[PDB]
RNA sequence: UAAUUGCGAUAACGAACGAGACCUUAACCUACUAAAUAGUGGUGCUAGCAUUUGCUGGUUAUCCACUUCUUAGAGGGACUAUCGGUUUCAAGCCGAUGGAAGUUUGAGGCAAUAACAGGUCUGUGAUGCCCUUAGACGUUCUGGGCCGCACGCGCGCUACACUGACGGAGCCAGCGAGUCUAACCUUGGCCGAGAGGUCUUGGUAAUCUUGUGAAACUCCGUCGUGCUGGGGAUAGAGCAUUGUAAUUAUUGCUCUUCAACGAGGAAUUCCUAGUAAGCGCAAGUCAUCAGCUUGCGUUGAUUACGUCCCUGCCCUUUGUACACACC
């Protein structure tokens, strides 16, 4: 298309969200990296962001990405449709969440402790190291932990 | 595998016996003729005879051709 | 349910620590085959048997 | 369907099937030809529906 | 010289509608278009975001156009394609039909398109006016 | 040169050569001679074809093969590992695009190149599994002019997909490296260096 | 009423085969030899073919 | 790595200066020469013929083929 | 009425229904032209009728041609034989006999079936067998 | 049992008929089971011929 | 290195325990009227060129 | 020869079943009989663009006329014909030419006597004997289980990508099946991101769903070789759908999670031309559920035209103390 240029003003390696995140590539890319940050979220927020989606994660003016960042936890003030984000509802305030980066394990966990402490055969098969879809487990799930 | 069964050959042999007169080299002729003389119950097998006993006679003319 | 789960010897990494039997790859027993053709029934029909049906 | 009544054997398929041929003719007539064909020219195993209406 | 669609080809002409239906302005985006996926069997949401709405009003308009008439379920079965179930075999599946019915009701209101008798959706006499028109001007591009 | 038009029309580049002489889509048929002795009949060059599909009848009889023509010989054989099964749009193309790339490196005429590869490859005598007195032996066989430009095709379309395969590079680039190597033998490409090999087990064993 | 031609003569001879059966049995001692159902308007004509009439 | 997604203005040097003697230029020897990953490659190959220089004899997604200008 | 032959192409389970009569030289396939086709590889292949014969033959004559039946590649095949052979039907019944098999002697020459069908044909499968020689896999014991 | 069957043939081929057979499987008096096949003159076993011309 | 072009000019049988190789008494067109018994690879018909990697010797029975 | 198919040799001659014939389906009918449930042409009615007539569509039948497409009645065609090679100049085999078609024209259907302690009392209101028969092994109701997971084995599904993934875009089939004592095939329109809901519509169907606008695929781009934007296991949260009932999650969608797999050791299966392989569809099963089957078309090769080496089996010769026949 068109040559640009800037400067040594490009950065690799940019730190967001308490991860790092490659630079010099396309920076709907580089996004998903961050947990909870999945191809389609990556999308929609860094279109939501007016940022340009030809631009690699490289230069992006920290004013943009602050812009990125803030649209990530705020998805329903930003209008991001509210099925599009993975935990909804909840379980205790009934609020919905779009849970990112380190918050997703954390968060992970409580969902298993909830079943494993409610006693839930789902949480027993979870303690087990099981299939808790219901599959077979005969044939498959050898090589395992 | 294309090869004349008995009941192809034997046809063939007892028509020619008796017919030898008519029965021209030419297929057509031959197989048209068939009707007319020896009844057949298949499209097919009234051309695998006539077929046939057109090839006894095209060789008959160079000589005999033994059964 | 309340002592399924704090149960040990059980689970996943429980099992997968035994050592497993020799019975599992043990193939076929074949069972009877080759005295197909004689006769547990033990009867044999006489002649005299066969030739009043037959 | 499967050949064989049960479990065993190299699996042995089998196509059965049933010919159904459908012709219609259409007719102009007064109406005691009508009744005069129908009544008659019957035929076992054969399927005979006529009616006129344009519709 | 005298011009159809038809004598324009297929890629090149639907570029030029939906070149000349964004300068137009005029198409009624619903507004939830950027964030969605345009199909239940499809990975990503269209590249273009900003647009593709120009072309698929341009891709739905030639289609009507060609034929009789053509309906929001057609225009399911048509765009949408094998889908991939992962680990399982790949089954074919409709594509978005609120995409498809908002092309419709949208290209409607621009007189490229009427509710037809025989139900569905049938060409424009408008239509048959403004798509032939960019038609000619597609090949006197190429002058 | 007489361009003659009628209500639907045909463009004048297209027109031009197609009354005239019957090159390729574009490329000519005319010079490129088999550039050894043997293999010829065994390699086609007539008659001239625009592209490289057809309907091909080569299958019920046994020489029928070596009639087909070469360069579609060459997208036939290039369709192929799995996925690519069929689809020999995606080889005819492949193909025109590589002749595209083959003339545009040192000119002269890609189709002719791909002759001086193919004549260049075959193998003039070869090995077979021998059985014994004892532990099998080889035993130096010439081998066909037909198996000649047979094993040859594959022998390139085979570095060149088996090069082609997880690196950037597009395959009609590595058709054309292959067939650029080996138009002058270079022994850098896979098929000329299996060529040699297979000869010297001949020579090996003899 | 109201059959698809597909269906009713499927229907058809299920009711042969049915009704064939119900003869081979009852009328096994007349040495019943098979019937043939002729239909018309009105009726429906089924036809035992024994060899013994007599006693049917 | 060998990165080669980003200008680095000498990288663009090399290019007005580094683009004759090429009997062959595409998306694929621009990156065989060292520099310009695919993505730029195409960015290359359109301002390449912004004007003059390569002339385009091929087409399409996947090939690209160009020589000098003259 | 105007002087109108009908032919068809037949390849694999493609029917290409050709009416060739006389008129302005238009070619089109379809509802459209002869320069789409939209293989564009092998659209050469049913420019092949024409630049076997030179093109001026064409002009005094009108050439529509419709096809239903088969897939991609099985219709052109199909439309390149219907156009050959209604320009060997029009010579046939209104212009002589010697150019009609002046055509036939340089379009059978070339030819890649332009004149005859491709009697070619999908066989049947057989249980066993995802296709029809091709058997399931056995494993022994 | 072989007067039946070699009774029934001579009344199936006094009847007029080409040839027939008469198969029993089974077991008659003695544990083991056997066959038989009673059969007289002319039969195809082979091709559509059999749908016409042979009863069974 | 000596070009040995070989006309076949006649089909003998196929040797080997598998019989892949086709015997053939071959002709050398350079200074014709002598001949000599080669053994081939693939398939093979009559007046097929071939090229012998050496001139004189022969083969005969293979297993 | 595919064949105990023949030629031939000949104490045999001349026949029978099986093979072949036959049958089905697939290829060819500008010839025959026809069709608003199939269409083509002409003619009206009509829209757009060019305005020289023309190009491309809409058109409850508005009528004229037709059968090339199509459909299924009736027939014709191939006989390896013509010719040239070869051979006991015998049956045949071989190439060219002709031809819709020349691999038994391709594919099936049918299939002699004889062998098995092959499988099937869990298809049967086929059945002998034995068991049980009222605290039932009968039948039903409730619920779980056949899916249970340290592992071993088999058919497969999806993958390791650049002949590729992804986004637009072009957009091509056949074999199918479908609603009356109904609740099926369903257009169209409306609401929904999606799944889906709802208001109508035709169809007992060559008439409506359907042209099943299938999918590989072609095309212009976004990535650029990095376990990568290849791959989608695992799992979390949310919405729907079948059904009395879905937890051990029937199924589907949305987002997030992003494992193994960098071409796979010894081995080992299927397959010779519209075949193999790639791709999807329809039917079986079905309330819901296909990674399975039975068919179908779409894309369409590489390599044989041989052989007896492994493997298997058939035939004679041979040997025998087996004949309940090497179990
Ligand atoms: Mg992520
Ligand atoms: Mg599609
Ligand atoms: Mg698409
Ligand atoms: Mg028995
Ligand atoms: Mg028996
Ligand atoms: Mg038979
Ligand atoms: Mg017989
Ligand atoms: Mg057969
Ligand atoms: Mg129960
Ligand atoms: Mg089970
Ligand atoms: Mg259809
Ligand atoms: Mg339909
Ligand atoms: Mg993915
Ligand atoms: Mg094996
Ligand atoms: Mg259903
Ligand atoms: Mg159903
Ligand atoms: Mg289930
Ligand atoms: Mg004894
Ligand atoms: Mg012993």
């Amino acid at each position: 298309s068109l040559v640009v240029q800037e400067q040594g003003s490009f950065q690799h390696i940019l730190r967001l969200l308490n991860t790092n995140v490659d630079g010099n590539i396309k920076i709907v890319y580089a996004l998903t990296t961050i947990k909870g940050v999945g191809r389609r979220y990556s999308n929609l927020v860094c279109k939501k962001a007016d940022v340009d989606l030809h631009k690699r994660a490289g230069e992006l003016t920290q004013e943009e990405l602050e812009r990125i960042v803030q649209i990530m936890q705020n998805p329903t003030h930003y209008k991001i449709p509210a099925w599009f984000l993975n935990r909804q509802n909840d379980i205790t305030d009934g609020k919905d969440y779009h849970t990112l980066a380190n918050n997703v394990e954390s968060k992970l966990r409580d969902d298993l402790e909830r079943l494993k402490k409610i006693r839930a055969h789902r949480g027993i098969r979870h303690f087990w190291g099981l299939r808790v879809r219901g599959q077979h487990t005969k044939t498959t799930g050898r090589r395992r932990a | 595998g294309r090869v004349r069964t008995k009941t192809v050959k034997r046809a063939s042999k007892a028509l020619i016996e008796r017919y030898y007169p008519k029965l021209t080299l030419d297929f057509q002729t031959n197989k048209r003729l068939c009707d007319e003389i020896a009844t057949i119950q298949s499209k097919r097998l009234r051309n695998k005879i006539a077929g046939y006993t057109t090839h006894l006679m095209k060789r008959i003319q160079k000589g005999p051709v033994r059964g | 349910n309340e002592g399924a789960i704090r149960d040990k010897t059980a689970g996943r990494r429980n099992n997968r620590s035994k050592d497993v039997t020799d019975s599992a790859t043990t193939k076929k027993s074949n069972t009877r085959r080759a005295t197909d053709r004689h006769s547990r029934t033990g009867k044999t029909d006489t002649k005299k048997k066969v030739n009043q049906g037959w | 369907t499967r050949k064989t009544p049960n479990g065993e054997g190299s699996k042995t398929w089998e196509t059965y099937e049933m010919r159904i041929h459908k012709r219609y003719i259409d007719l102009e007539a007064p109406v005691q030809i009508v009744k005069r064909i129908t009544q008659i020219t019957i035929e076992p195993g054969v399927d005979v529906e006529v009616v006129v209406a344009s519709n | 010289p005298g011009v159809s669609v038809r004598d324009v080809a297929a890629q090149d002409f639907i570029n030029a509608y939906a070149s000349f239906l964004q300068r137009q302005g005029k198409l009624e985006v619903p507004g939830y278009v950027d964030i969605v996926k345009t199909s239940s069997g499809n990975e990503m949401p269209p590249q273009d975001a900003e647009g593709w709405f120009y072309k698929r009003a341009a891709s739905v308009a030639r289609h009507i156009y060609m034929r009789k008439q053509v309906g929001v379920g057609k225009l399911n079965k048509l765009y949408g394609g094998a889908k991939s179930r992962g680990v399982r075999p790949y089954k074919h599946i409709d594509a978005s039909g609120s995409i498809n019915r908002k092309v419709l009701q949208a290209l409607e209101k621009i007189g490229i398109v009427e509710i037809s008798p025989k139900g569905g959706r049938r060409i424009s006499e408008n239509g048959q006016r403004d798509l032939d028109r960019i038609a000619a001007q597609t090949l006197e591009e190429d002058e | 040169f007489t361009p003659v038009v009628l209500a639907t029309p045909i463009p004048e580049e297209v027109q031009q050569a197609q009354t005239e002489i019957k090159l390729f889509n574009k490329w000519s048929f005319e010079e490129v001679e088999v550039k050894d002795a043997s293999l010829v009949d065994y390699v086609q060059v007539r008659q001239p074809i625009f592209v490289a599909h057809t309907a091909g009848r080569y299958a019920n009889k046994r020489f029928r093969k070596a009639q087909c023509p070469i360069i579609e010989r060459l997208t036939n054989s290039l369709m192929m590992n799995g996925r690519n099964n069929g689809k020999k749009l995606k080889a005819v193309r492949i193909i025109k695009h590589t002749l595209d790339i083959i003339n545009v490196l040192t000119d002269q005429n890609p189709i002719q190149v791909v002759v001086d590869a193919i004549t260049n490859t075959g193998p003039r005598e070869d090995t077979t599994r021998v059985g014994g007195g004892g532990a099998a032996r080889r035993q130096a066989v010439d081998v066909s002019p037909l198996r000649r430009v047979n094993q040859a095709i594959a022998l390139l379309t085979i570095g060149a997909r088996e090069a082609a395969f997880r690196n950037i590079k597009t395959i009609a680039e590595t058709l054309a490296e292959e067939l650029i190597n080996a138009a002058k033998g270079s022994s850098t490409s896979y098929a000329i260096k299996k060529k040699d090999e297979l000869e010297r087990v001949a020579k090996s064993n003899r | 009423a109201l059959i698809s031609k597909k269906r009713k003569l499927v229907a058809d001879g299920v009711f042969y085969a049915e009704l064939n059966e119900f003869f081979t049995r009852e009328l096994a001692e007349e040495g019943y030899s098979g019937v043939e159902v002729r239909v018309t308007p009105t009726k429906t004509e089924v036809i035992i073919r024994a060899t013994r009439t007599q006693d049917v | 790595a060998q990165h080669a997604v980003i200008l680095d203005q000498e990288k663009y040097d090399r290019i007005l200066k580094e683009v004759p003697t090429y009997r062959y230029v595409s998306v694929s020897v621009l990156v065989d020469r060292l520099k310009i990953g695919g993505s730029l490659a195409r960015i290359a190959l359109r301002h390449l013929e912004k004007e003059g220089i390569i002339k385009p004899i091929s087409k399409h997604s996947k090939q690209a083929i160009y020589t000098r200008a003259t | 009425a105007v002087p109108s032959v009908q032919t068809f192409g037949k390849k694999k389970s493609a029917t290409a229904v050709a009416h060739v009569k006389a008129g302005k030289g238009l070619i089109k396939v379809n509802g459209s032209p002869i320069t789409l086709v939209e293989p564009e590889i092998l659209r050469f292949k049913v420019y092949e009728p024409l630049l076997l014969v030179g093109l001026d033959k064409f002009s005094n004559i009108d050439i529509r041609v419709r096809v239903t039946g088969g897939g991609h590649v099985s219709q052109v095949y199909a439309i390149r034989q219907a156009i050959a052979k209604g320009l060997v039907a029009y010579h046939q019944k209104y212009v002589d006999e010697q150019s009609k098999n002046e055509l036939k002697k340089a379009f059978t020459s070339y030819d890649r079936t332009l004149l005859i069908a491709d009697s070619r044909r999908p066989e049947p499968k057989k249980f066993g067998g995802k296709g029809a020689r091709s058997r399931f896999q056995k494993s022994y014991r | 049992i072989r007067r039946a069957a070699y009774g029934v043939v001579r009344y199936v081929m006094e009847s007029g008929a080409k040839g027939c057979e008469v198969v029993v499987s089974g077991k008659l008096r003695a544990a083991r089971a056997k066959a038989m096949k009673f059969a007289d003159g002319f039969l195809i076993h082979s091709g559509q011929p059999v749908n016409d011309f042979i009863d069974t | 290195t000596p070009v040995t072009l070989a006309k076949v000019i006649k089909v003998l049988g196929r040797t080997g325990s598998r019989g892949g190789v086709t015997q053939v008494r071959v002709e050398f067109l350079e200074d014709t009227s002598r001949t000599i018994v080669r053994n081939v690879k693939g398939p093979v018909r009559e007046n097929d060129i071939l090229v012998l990697m050496e001139s004189e010797r022969e083969a005969r029975r293979l297993r």
